[PDB]
RNA sequence: UGUAACGGGGCUAAACCAUGCACCGAAGCUGCGGCAGCGACGCUUAUGCGUUGUUGGGUAGGGGAGCGUUCUGUAAGCCUGCGAAGGUGUGCUGUGAGGCAUGCUGGAGGUAUCAGAAGUGCGAAUGCUGACAUAAGUAACGAUAAAGCGGGUGAAAAGCCC
RNA sequence: CCCGGCGAGGGGAGUGAAAAAGAACCUGAAACCGUGUACGUACAAGCAGUGGGAGCACGCUUAGGCGUGUGACUGCGUACC
């Protein structure tokens, strides 16, 4: 606290409590008793536990039919209109598209649908897998991800 | 589902907060006995 | 306010 | 993650004052002093729920004693004649009879007398 | 169901006259206190004076046992510091015999507005005549 | 109609004015005015200048009939007490409070 | 030389019970002017018993 | 004509046609129950008492409704000893209605 | 200080002794209801504990279980200008932390659930800050060099002007 | 516009959705100070409550009483850390 360190009043004589510095956490405009440091909250989850988490999330996506597997699936013009119409055809609304490789057209088409995210077969993650309504995995991505999980 | 994952029982022991009332067990010297040295701010003999 | 005087010499109860 | 604890403290102090409604002076306007009164009122309630079971037995007994000395037998010999005749009426019913139905209590007294005879 | 309670307005209070001649002061005033407080009534309720007014006659002729006649002292302090004025039994009987009974019954009545409202219903009289005949007190042999 | 006339931030204590205000209550204005005119106080001046108002705001807004006009409800409330500082012996300072009072008069035909 | 508890609103009011003001019982209309004036005080116009005793 | 009968060890005195408030009885909220333990029958003037019981005594009641009583608040407390405890209680009660009384 | 060495009245039994019978007398025990824990054949299915027996005063303290507030995700979801938070009443409900529904004020935000983090819960620290009490309409109005009157102006003159 | 001192402050009128949004300006709590109503209180003793409880006032149901407000009188009761 930008201040001084002088006893605001002597130790005796005063009728008020024994105080030491205008900065004390008690006082108004004083310091916080335990000021939070800028910390890190990254916690280590074992490689094996992360793999064993994905190998369970995917099995349950299968069991819950939220995993729609397809062959090649992209577009020809980077038109979010085109991709949205394509999803209308697929009768879906909120989908994580795990393609084999980021197809710049598909990526640019999905950039602007806040219910659709296109990820390569490697940048997948549990939070997204679970959160998104349905995940569509091109068979390329299926093979890639199963070999990644090993 | 995101709002359905719940940890297995006994995982989170739910912490222990000292000096937060009379109902909670601790509080008013928070499980560190009455006055003394082992009950001071930072007190406690060396190893 | 900002200044506090010393109290009177207390009872010399020696 | 600062939490301005300005609603819980308020709606708790108020919850105490609402219980303190009806107390004299600042004892019902100030939370630092209504709190003592409310815990003291709790002690008094928890203790009077037994002092009442005492007082009402010692009132029923007084009424039965009245209406028994009326009919010529002390409370002791009355209860004794009752228990001997194995009549299990309790002091509350005895007192209320002795107040409302005088001839019923007179019949009770006569039965107790006969049992002691 | 709630037990009965005598109501202040609904209750009736009889009268009684008692002849203190030769009666022992205690065993007179004691029964007087019982009656005044209302124990003799089955309609008793300890927060309402269900007792019957009592008129004491021959209050001079009350008697005490043993040598109490000249040794039972009645003290009272006059508020002022040194004045603890005492008065023996004979001096009390000679000055004003009402106070003998009145004290013996204030001592046995409850202490509190109910007590000082029960003691309002005792009408001790020194001699043998009482002008309360208009209320028709029944004779009482205690 | 209950005509209201107030006086907020009146430079006078909230007690010295209640002393006067409690004189005139439920009284015909024809009598309350006399009382205040021959009351020896300073709050008498305030309450009289306010009662004049209330009567005028009755006769020029709510109709007429200064004849039948009782001071239905009159009350004096604490107001913003101006702080000031006064020095005492040995350097001590004591915060004195210049008091203020919201006078309220409510006169009605009744 | 100083209090030792605070006298409540009860005392702060009862002690003021007698601090109430004394409303003047009644004025007295002048003899001939018809104006109001305190007894034995001259009327606001300088009349007293109906005599222009002031002319001011 | 009233009857003295005990249900929860607390003997009530009830006339035919009025309600009571018992300790809960395992009876559906609209069923008819009886008490075959009458302790005394006013029977107008000639009261029947019975040594342990009025032998022929039978009271017929209709259970009006169950319920939970007023919320009492227990507050245990020891001054200066850092100990208090709050607790509620609502005793179950079975409002019945004395339909019939038989000596 | 004021009896003052029965608690008081008072008592010659209303004292002491001995015998016996009654009765009052606790939150003890019993009676009916309710909860919680522990233990024992169950039900084999993480049990309705179907049943029991038993335990349940508790400070320092150990253990178990929770309520609640802020923020994040679930949530571009849901609620909401046909009234959100907040404030204030009322009723119901839970064993408690508490919740719910709703009246009025408010006039635009809130957030279910299941998890996650805490600046997570105040009555005290001669605590800090702001506000308002009390003493109180009381002391005091600051040199005991001194004021009085007429006229003026002014809404009001003891204090301003003459 | 009216009261007002060619004031302060206010009541009307008017904008405004709202002026108990009027610049002392969103909500507007609590302490604290009033005004009105209901009940109690001027022969009564004490951690100021609780248990009981009459009376009185009021809302509903009718007339079964109940709920609310007070609480006369009485048993017990010497705050908190
Ligand atoms: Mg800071
Ligand atoms: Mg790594
Ligand atoms: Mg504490
Ligand atoms: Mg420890
Ligand atoms: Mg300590
Ligand atoms: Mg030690
Ligand atoms: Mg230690
Ligand atoms: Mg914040
Ligand atoms: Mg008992
Ligand atoms: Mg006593
Ligand atoms: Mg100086
Ligand atoms: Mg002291
Ligand atoms: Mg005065
Ligand atoms: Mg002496
Ligand atoms: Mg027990
Ligand atoms: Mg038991
Ligand atoms: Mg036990
Ligand atoms: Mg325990
Ligand atoms: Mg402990
Ligand atoms: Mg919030
Ligand atoms: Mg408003
Ligand atoms: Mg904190
Ligand atoms: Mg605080
Ligand atoms: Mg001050
Ligand atoms: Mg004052
Ligand atoms: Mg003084
Ligand atoms: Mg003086
Ligand atoms: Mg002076
Ligand atoms: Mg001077
Ligand atoms: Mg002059
Ligand atoms: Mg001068
Ligand atoms: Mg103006
Ligand atoms: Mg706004
Ligand atoms: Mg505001
Ligand atoms: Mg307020
Ligand atoms: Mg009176
Ligand atoms: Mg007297
Ligand atoms: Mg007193
Ligand atoms: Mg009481």
């Amino acid at each position: 606290v930008t201040g001084s360190g002088k006893k605001p009043w002597r130790q005796k004589g005063t009728g008020r409590a024994r105080s030491g510095s205008i900065k004390s956490p008690i006082w108004r405009s004083g310091g916080v008793t335990f000021a939070a440091r800028p910390q890190d909250h990254s916690q280590k989850v074992n490689k094996k536990m992360y793999r064993g988490a994905l190998k369970s999330i995917l099995s349950e996506l299968v069991r819950q039919d939220r995993l729609i597997v397809v062959e090649k699936f992209s577009v020809e013009a980077p038109k979010t209109k085109l991709l949205a119409q394509k999803l209308k055809d697929m009768a879906l609304e909120d989908v994580l598209i795990i393609t084999g490789e980021l197809d710049e057209n598909l990526f640019l088409a999905a950039r602007n649908l806040h219910k659709v995210d296109v990820r390569d077969a490697t940048g997948i993650d549990p939070v997204s897998l679970i959160a998104f309504d349905k995940v569509v995995m091109t068979a390329d991505a299926v093979k890639q991800v199963e070999e990644m999980l090993a | 589902r995101l709002n359905t994952l719940s940890p297995a029982e006994g995982s989170k022991k739910a912490g222990k907060r000292l000096g937060r009332g009379i109902g909670s067990g601790l509080g008013k010297t928070g499980g560190r006995g009455h006055k003394g040295q082992k009950s001071r701010s930072g007190g406690g003999v060396r190893r | 306010p900002v200044y506090i005087p010393r109290p009177r010499p207390p009872h010399p109860r020696l | 993650a600062r939490v301005k604890r300005g609603v819980i403290a308020r709606a708790r102090h108020k919850k105490i004052l609402k219980q303190a409604k009806g107390y004299y002076g600042a004892r019902s306007r100030v939370y630092r002093v209504a709190f003592q009164a409310v815990i003291k009122a709790g002690q008094y309630a928890y203790r009077d729920r037994r002092q009442r079971k005492r007082q009402f037995r010692q009132l029923w007994i007084a009424r039965i004693n009245a209406a028994a000395r009326q009919n010529g037998i002390s409370y002791s010999k009355f209860i004794n004649g009752l228990k001997k005749a194995s009549v299990e009426i309790d002091r509350k019913i005895l007192a209320d009879i002795a107040v409302f139905d005088k001839v019923a209590f007179t019949a009770l007294v006569e039965k107790a007398k006969a049992a002691l005879a | 169901m709630k037990t009965f309670t005598a109501k202040p307005e609904t209750v009736k209070r009889d009268w009684y006259v008692v002849d203190a001649t030769g009666k022992t002061l205690g065993r007179l005033a004691t029964e007087l206190a019982r009656r005044l407080r209302g124990k003799h009534k089955a309609e008793y309720t300890p927060h309402v004076d269900t007792g019957d007014y009592i008129i004491v006659l021959n209050a001079d002729k009350v008697a005490v046992t043993g040598n109490k006649r000249t040794d039972k002292v009645y003290y009272h302090h006059t508020g002022h510091i040194g004045g603890i004025k005492q008065a023996t039994f004979e001096e009390m009987i000679a000055r004003r015999p009402e106070r003998v009974i009145e004290i013996a019954v204030k001592g046995m009545l409850p202490k509190g507005p109910l007590g000082r409202a029960m003691f309002r219903k005792l009408k001790v009289y020194a001699g043998n005549e009482h002008n309360h005949a208009a209320q028709q007190p029944q004779v009482l042999d205690i | 109609m209950e005509t209201i006339a107030k006086h907020r931030h009146a430079r006078s204590s909230a007690q010295k004015v209640r002393l006067v205000a409690d004189l005139i209550r439920g009284k015909k204005v024809s009598q309350a005015l006399d009382i205040l005119t021959y009351t020896n106080k300073k709050a008498a001046v305030l309450v009289k200048k306010v009662l004049e108002s209330a009567i005028a705001n009755a006769e020029h807004n709510d109709g007429a009939d200064i004849d039948d006009l009782k001071v239905t409800k009159i009350f004096v409330d604490e107001g913003p007490s101006m702080k000031r500082i006064m020095p005492r012996a040995k350097g001590r300072a004591d915060r004195i409070l210049k008091r203020t009072s919201h006078i309220t008069v409510v006169v009605s035909d009744r | 030389a100083v209090q030792q508890n605070k006298p409540t609103r009860s005392k702060r009011g009862m002690r003021r019970s007698h601090d109430a003001l004394t409303a003047v019982t009644s004025l007295s209309v002048d003899k001939t002017s018809g104006e109001k004036h305190l007894r034995h005080h001259i009327t606001a116009d300088g009349y007293y018993r109906g005599r222009k005793v002031i002319a001011k | 004509m009233y009857a003295v009968f005990q249900s929860g060890g607390k003997q009530h005195r009830v006339s035919e046609g009025q309600t009571v408030r018992l300790e809960k009885l395992d009876i559906a909220t609209g069923e008819t129950v009886e008490f075959a333990e009458v302790l005394m029958i006013a029977n107008g003037e000639e009261v029947k008492i019975g040594v342990p019981f009025v032998d022929g005594g039978v009271i017929k009641a209709e259970v009006v409704a169950h319920g939970r009583g007023e919320k009492v608040k227990i507050v245990k407390f020891r001054r200066r000893k850092h100990y208090r405890k709050q607790q509620g209680h609502r005793q179950w009660f079975t409002d019945v209605k004395i339909t019939g009384i038989s000596a």
